[PDB]
């Protein structure tokens, strides 16, 4: 929208010592012909040589039973698949044994390769970064003209895990190897498209694929352009000596359009050719797609700030309810009756439910960053909201229910937002006093379930078998209640004398 | 001319500064020159790698953190991070300062004569000059700021001295207008400290000896220096626009980048133009992009000109009069200026990005001022002062206790206003941390007054909130892990504002006062017991009280005596209200009347509470 960063990010990557050091290691590994481990300027380099093979294009799922395991990438519903030949060569070279033991003590490790060696280096970096625990060193991968490794599910699983920025794939605009794999293969990690004049970074899988399509349809074809990677690295690494103006035409007065034009000319296409227009549209679309989630997260943060008085209202309602002389708890004060305070807490609860419904639906639709729920701010926000408001929602549900056809709350009647919040909280000692709020949010729903169960158990006195079975399903509820209260992980309103918990307790004990 | 208006130095002072820097080659460590009402302290340049990189400094840039007692102001006021400078230059300055020389006595004698103090320098002497000026500013100007005591600093091709915190501290105190660093377009010395030590270890001595008044060595040195300069400039511009956060964060562990940044006004000089720049990031980008080669012929010529331009300042100061001057940050059409200075279109984009980020900072400050001016916002503070506090002290318990215990509709709306104000101030804090506000925002008088008012008014409410929800039973003491960052920031800004004229650090003043209390325990265990104590800030009074009301007396005797000692000055300053804490229903009074009658007698607060 305002600043073009695609060409800048590429310049940042090109200007580093990692660029030339990685290419030097790749050249040495290609010349020797085997895996090399090297130390330059305190950084360890694992250069994996280009290995000639016959088969490339067959996908196989990740191995769950083997020495090479991947705890990190097993969440994507379509099992993340990788190229079969790459994994077979990984096992054949015994990179695990020859690597995990030789890298002990190192603190910065860069893994790099040319052609097939690049796809292997990406695979090994993914293995190092995908273990159950983060490694003893930081891992960065740089590949040169590597063919695509896996399928779209694997790319999405990498991006969702925040591992895509540990990979940089330098690709020449004429190197046909990465542009020609089967359409089931998807890219991942930042791609650096370079030419004789400059480089441009793209970090979105869809935009990278569109760039591959554009290059396939327009640009020329050659094979030595894969052995020209040496010339490309050297030429790119020495542009800091040369002033590089926008040669040909006059830049648009706008800053963003001038940036886009400069990026397009860095890729080598003129701003007047069909290739140039296609590339310019691709770049603009990529920047827009990157920008949108950050804007949406900012807007949702503003909306969350605007909603805080509602949560404060619910906290005040709890305080006045458990500070009142009837001693019912705010659950019963909200479900039994309907007062002015109940009306206002209802308004606040409706606002909270609406806002969090919007937040959850935006999260699921993938309109927000993948690192959204991992952020501890939204973890706290969802946690406090759920703890304060879920019993109110349960009260509302059993207040507006049919006693029989309405069923119960957890059996398919629970809103999706609370389940997603359960996911978020799980994704991230005895208590001296009672907890401020009940730790088991669905406590009251289970209590209502057990109240119906005990009503049925007392409904019949001529069916001792049904009495016994209802007792079998009532005992784990009371055991769970005792475990919850002994740890004092429940708010004091659960122990109120006129709270529904107390009367149900008395009724069940007199029932025995 | 416009140059004199913008910078405050005329051609006469510049010529005299250049002459003094010339004669500084001979004299040892400095040279004082008299001319009318102007005394100039030129500094001797040095051309040995031991004088640019410190041999005993095991860092790859030769940098070291300033001591927050010798240069107390050079830091982040809210964050607390001290500035960083080249160690060799600092050691040279400290050798020049030492009482075994006549530098300090001469400086005092010149200050007493109402003279205009000018520190000037060439090459390494220019770096020392910069440091000397800061020394002067930390020692004389901040102590009694007058127009006469305003120094001037004129450097000629001087290397970079400090990091970004150095420049930020210069800009916050409004001292950056004093410094003027003439740079000729191709001079390698202003860009040398942007390289790593290892990149130039092998070639530095030869080039340095060539700078003192093999082509392979000169070319290799220039290439390595400009390579590291390109890396630093690219990373800097990519970071200040917020571009590629995660990519930069992952490379940062693999990148070893120079911290030095321009400080003060720079003046880039050509054969026909004279461009003044005040934006440190714009100067960094210009440093990279004004010395790239247009074509192969000029590329062959650059390594020569990069050294012969280090001796072009004679002609610069002689011909300054007949050069077309312009101000980069002022004018809006920066295209013609930068094109004449040899910047390319991409370099122009990045310089423009730096300037526009500065303008974004200014507009963010305008938005913040407009928000804190809105009556809707002011009404919250007014309501807490005028309706909440008098009613809660009419109930004979104080608003702290009323907020913490009672559930009045008034308490609820006080909680709501507390939350909304905390939102506004956390937003401003988030802008500060991202470096999105101008440098002197932490030094603004209106912001300091308003933030101090908000802290004194509302921090007791935040402590009451922290203890009403029982955080101290799980999250630990409030002063250790529960205190909001914005409150520390506001406290630090106010403390700096009041104590900086006396040249003292707030914690040092606190330690002096507690030593003056003459406790029954010596230095080590009093310093050990006053760790994370709530007696270092007045607005945290109640926090400390909640740490003392549950403990036996003999464990907290020193803490209680410290609280007693601080209360009088806290009440006098208005940090702690006296109508609130001494009421019958107040928590403080109820806990205090439980203290032993011996302490109750010998405490300085008999006259306030009865049993």
């Amino acid at each position: 929208c305002r600043f073009e960063t695609s060409e800048l990010q590429a310049s940042v990557m090109i200007s580093t010592p990692l660029f030339t050091d990685s290419w030097s290691s790749c050249n040495t590994a290609n010349c020797n012909g085997s895996i090399k481990i090297h130390d330059i300027a305190g950084i360890t380099y694992v250069a994996i040589p280009a290995v000639s093979m016959i088969q490339l294009g067959n996908l196989v799922g990740l191995p769950v039973t083997g020495d090479v395991l991947f705890p990190g990438l097993s969440s994507d519903e379509p099992l993340p698949m990788v190229d079969a030949a790459i994994l077979k060569l990984f096992l054949q070279l015994k990179i695990k044994e020859g690597l995990e033991l030789e890298l002990l003590g190192k603190k910065l490790v860069v893994i790099t390769g040319h052609s097939t060696g690049g796809a292997l280096a990406a695979f090994t970096a993914l293995w190092l970064l995908s273990q159950s625990s983060p490694p003893s060193f930081r891992v960065f991968c740089i590949t040169f003209g590597s063919p695509l490794l896996g399928n779209q599910s694997l790319s999405t699983s990498i991006s969702r895990s925040r591992l895509a920025h540990n990979f940089c794939h330098v690709v020449s605009i004429h190197d046909l190897v990465p542009r020609s794999s089967n359409e089931q293969f998807w890219p991942f990690g930042t791609y650096l498209f370079c030419s004789d004049k400059g480089g441009v970074c793209l970090d979105n899988a869809g935009s990278v694929r569109l760039m591959f399509n554009i290059l396939n349809t327009t640009a020329t074809q050659n094979t030595e352009e894969h052995q020209r990677y040496g010339h490309y690295v050297f030429t790119l690494s020495h542009m800091f000596l040369k002033s590089r103006s926008f040669l040909g035409g006059s830049i648009p007065d706008n800053s963003y359009q001038a940036g886009v034009a400069l990026a397009v000319e860095a890729l080598g296409f003129s701003n007047d050719d069909t290739s140039g227009v296609l590339v310019k549209e691709c770049i603009e679309t990529a920047t827009r797609i990157v920008r949108a989630p950050i804007l949406r997260s900012a807007e949702l943060a503003n909306e969350l700030a605007s909603v805080l008085p509602a949560r404060l209202e619910i906290q005040w309602y709890k305080d006045r309810c458990d500070a009142s002389e009837e001693q019912l708890g705010y659950y019963d004060f909200f479900k039994r009756y309907s007062l002015k305070r109940d009306f206002k807490v209802n308004m606040s609860r409706i606002r909270l439910a609406k806002f969090w419904d919007t937040v959850i639906k935006m999260v699921e639709t993938n309109e927000l960053p993948f690192d959204f729920h991992l952020g501890k701010k939204w973890i706290y926000a969802s946690q406090f909201y759920q703890l304060l408001a879920e019993p109110l929602d349960i009260a509302n549900f059993y207040k507006n229910r049919d006693i029989k056809t309405g069923g119960h709350y957890l059996e398919g009647n629970r809103p999706k937002r609370y389940e997603v919040i359960d996911k978020w909280q799980k994704g991230v000692c005895v208590r001296s006093r009672y907890a401020s709020t009940t730790q088991d949010t669905c406590f009251w729903a289970k209590l209502e379930q057990a109240k119906e169960w005990l009503d049925e158990a007392r409904k019949e006195s001529s069916d001792p078998q049904r009495r016994s079975l209802l007792r079998e399903k009532i005992v784990p509820f009371e055991s769970y209640a005792n475990t919850l209260v002994t740890k004092k992980e429940v708010s004091l309103d659960v122990k109120a004398k006129n709270s529904s918990y107390s009367v149900w307790e008395a009724n069940l004990k007199e029932f025995k | 001319m416009a140059f004199e208006a913008l910078t405050g130095i005329n051609g006469d002072l510049i010529t005299r500064s250049w002459s003094a820097s010339k004669q500084a080659y001979l004299t040892e460590r400095y040279h004082k020159e008299e001319a009318g009402a102007v005394v100039i302290f030129a500094f001797q340049p040095s051309f040995s790698e031991k004088d640019f990189f410190d041999p005993d400094n095991k860092s790859s840039f030769g940098e070291i953190k300033l001591n927050r007692v010798q240069f107390p102001c050079m830091r982040k006021i809210g964050k607390g991070d001290v500035a960083t400078v080249n160690e060799a230059f600092l050691k040279n300055l400290e050798a020049i300062i030492d009482p075994r020389t006549s530098f300090q006595a001469s400086v005092e004698m010149a200050v007493r004569s109402r003279k205009q103090i000018v520190f000037t320098g060439h090459s390494s002497g220019g770096a020392t000059a910069i440091l000397a000026t800061v020394w002067y500013l930390e020692k004389y100007f901040i102590r009694n700021p007058n127009v006469y005591l305003e120094p001037r600093c004129v450097t000629f091709g001087a290397p970079l001295v400090g990091d970004s915190i150095f420049s930020h501290a210069l800009g916050r105190e409004k001292w950056s207008r004093f410094f003027v660093n003439f740079v000729s377009r191709f001079d390698i010395v202003p860009r040398i400290m942007l390289a790593r030590k290892a990149s130039v270890e092998e070639t530095l001595p030869h080039v340095l000896a060539q700078l003192d008044p093999s082509e392979q060595r000169i070319t290799e040195f220039y290439t390595r220096v400009m390579r590291d300069t390109s890396t630093v400039a690219n990373q800097a511009v990519c970071e200040l626009t917020g571009s590629a956060e995660a990519f930069l964060e992952t490379l940062s562990s693999f990148l070893e980048l120079s911290p030095y940044r321009p400080a003060g006004t720079f003046v880039f000089s050509t054969e026909k133009r004279l461009v003044a720049v005040n934006n440190s990031d714009a100067i960094l980008q210009m440093l990279f992009y004004t010395s790239q080669a247009s074509d192969e012929q000029e590329w062959s010529l650059i390594p020569f000109r990069s050294i012969r331009d280090h001796h072009s300042y004679e002609e610069l100061v002689q011909s300054m009069g007949k050069k077309l001057f312009n101000h980069l940050d002022g004018e809006n059409s920066i295209e013609s200026t930068l094109n004449d200075l040899g910047v390319s279109t991409r370099g122009r984009q990045y310089v423009q990005a730096a300037l526009e980020e500065e303008k974004k900072r200014v507009e963010n400050q305008k938005k913040i001022i407009q928000v804190i001016e809105q009556e809707r916002f002011l009404k919250k503070l007014a309501w807490i002062e005028d309706e909440y506090k008098p009613k809660c002290q009419a109930h004979k318990n104080g608003y702290y206790d009323s907020f913490k215990v009672s559930n009045e509709e008034n308490d609820f709306k006080a909680n709501v206003k507390r939350a909304e104000l905390a939102g506004v101030f956390d937003e401003v804090l988030g802008l500060m941390k991202k470096c999105q506000l101008p440098d002197e925002f932490e030094g603004d008088i209106d912001w300091i007054k308003l933030a101090t008012r908000y802290r004194r008014l509302v921090e007791p409410l935040d402590i009451a909130n922290y203890h009403r929800h029982l955080k101290n039973e799980d999250t630990g003491p409030y002063m250790k892990r529960g205190r909001p960052t914005r409150y520390i920031y506001a406290q630090r800004g106010y403390e700096h504002y009041i104590l900086k004229p006396n040249g003292m650090i707030a914690e040092d003043v606190f330690w002096n006062k507690v030593n003056g209390l003459n406790l029954g325990l010596q230095l080590e265990e009093i310093q050990e017991t006053l760790k994370n104590s709530g007696s270092e800030c007045g607005s945290c009074f109640w926090a400390e009280v909640e740490e003392l009301k549950g403990k036996p007396y003999e464990e907290v005797e020193v803490r209680v005596k410290t609280l007693e000692g601080m209360l009088g000055e806290w009440i006098t300053d208005g940090e702690v209200d006296d109508k609130e804490i001494f009421l019958e229903g107040s928590t403080f009074r109820k806990w205090w009347i439980t203290l032993p009658k011996n302490h109750k007698s010998h405490s300085p607060l008999r006259d306030y509470m009865m049993d």
